[PDB]
């Protein structure tokens, strides 16, 4: 009592009732290292302004 | 009459030179604070400036690859 699969049957993606458990870190990666701080705030003017050499803007 | 006509008082003069003194002074104090910290910054990389760019990680296609192991 075979039936033979129909074209493009047997290269359906399928889902599999399993019971072994999902691998939490397979890549066995390390932890990754903090971000930078990414400050935040509010703008200011420059403090007397670019104080480059003479300039007083 | 020259006193009064041509010039001002001591005072003007005397707080005119203390208030550019002060802007003076916090310019130079800012000055070696801006330049240790652009040391610390290019030193350790943990700063907002010297940031150099690493790849973007949003380009790995996280998909199963024809082959089990990657
Ligand atoms: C050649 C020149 C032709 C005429 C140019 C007129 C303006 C000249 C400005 C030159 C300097 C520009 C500048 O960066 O000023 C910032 C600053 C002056 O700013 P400030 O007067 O303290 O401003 C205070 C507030 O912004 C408050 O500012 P304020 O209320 O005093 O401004 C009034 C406004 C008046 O506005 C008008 O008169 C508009 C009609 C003119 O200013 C002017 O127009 C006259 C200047 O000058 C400097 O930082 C040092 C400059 C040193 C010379 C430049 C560097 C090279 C020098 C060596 C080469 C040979 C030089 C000779
Ligand atoms: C017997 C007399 C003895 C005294 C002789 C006095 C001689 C006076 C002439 C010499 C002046 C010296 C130079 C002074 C230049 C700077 C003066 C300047 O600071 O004063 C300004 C005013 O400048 C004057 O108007 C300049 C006068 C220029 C003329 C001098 C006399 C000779 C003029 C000749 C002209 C000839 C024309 C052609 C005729 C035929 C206003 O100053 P200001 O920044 O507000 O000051 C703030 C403080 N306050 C408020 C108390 C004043």
């Amino acid at each position: 009592g075979w039936v033979r699969p129909d074209l493009g049957e047997l290269s359906k993606v399928t889902k599999v009732k399993t019971d072994r458990p999902l691998p939490e870190n397979p890549y066995h990666s390390r932890a990754r290292p903090e971000p930078n701080p990414e400050a935040e705030g509010d703008l200011k003017p420059a403090k007397h302004g670019s104080r480059l050499f003479f300039w007083t803007m | 009459w020259i006193a009064r006509t041509f010039y001002d008082g001591p005072e003007k003069n005397y707080e005119k030179t203390m208030a550019i003194l002060q802007i003076e002074a916090e310019k130079a104090e800012l000055r070696l604070k801006e330049l240790e910290v652009r040391r610390l910054m290019r030193a350790r990389g943990d700063g907002p400036w010297y940031q150099y760019p690493t790849i973007d990680k949003a380009l790995i296609d996280h998909s199963p690859k024809t082959t089990p192991d990657n």
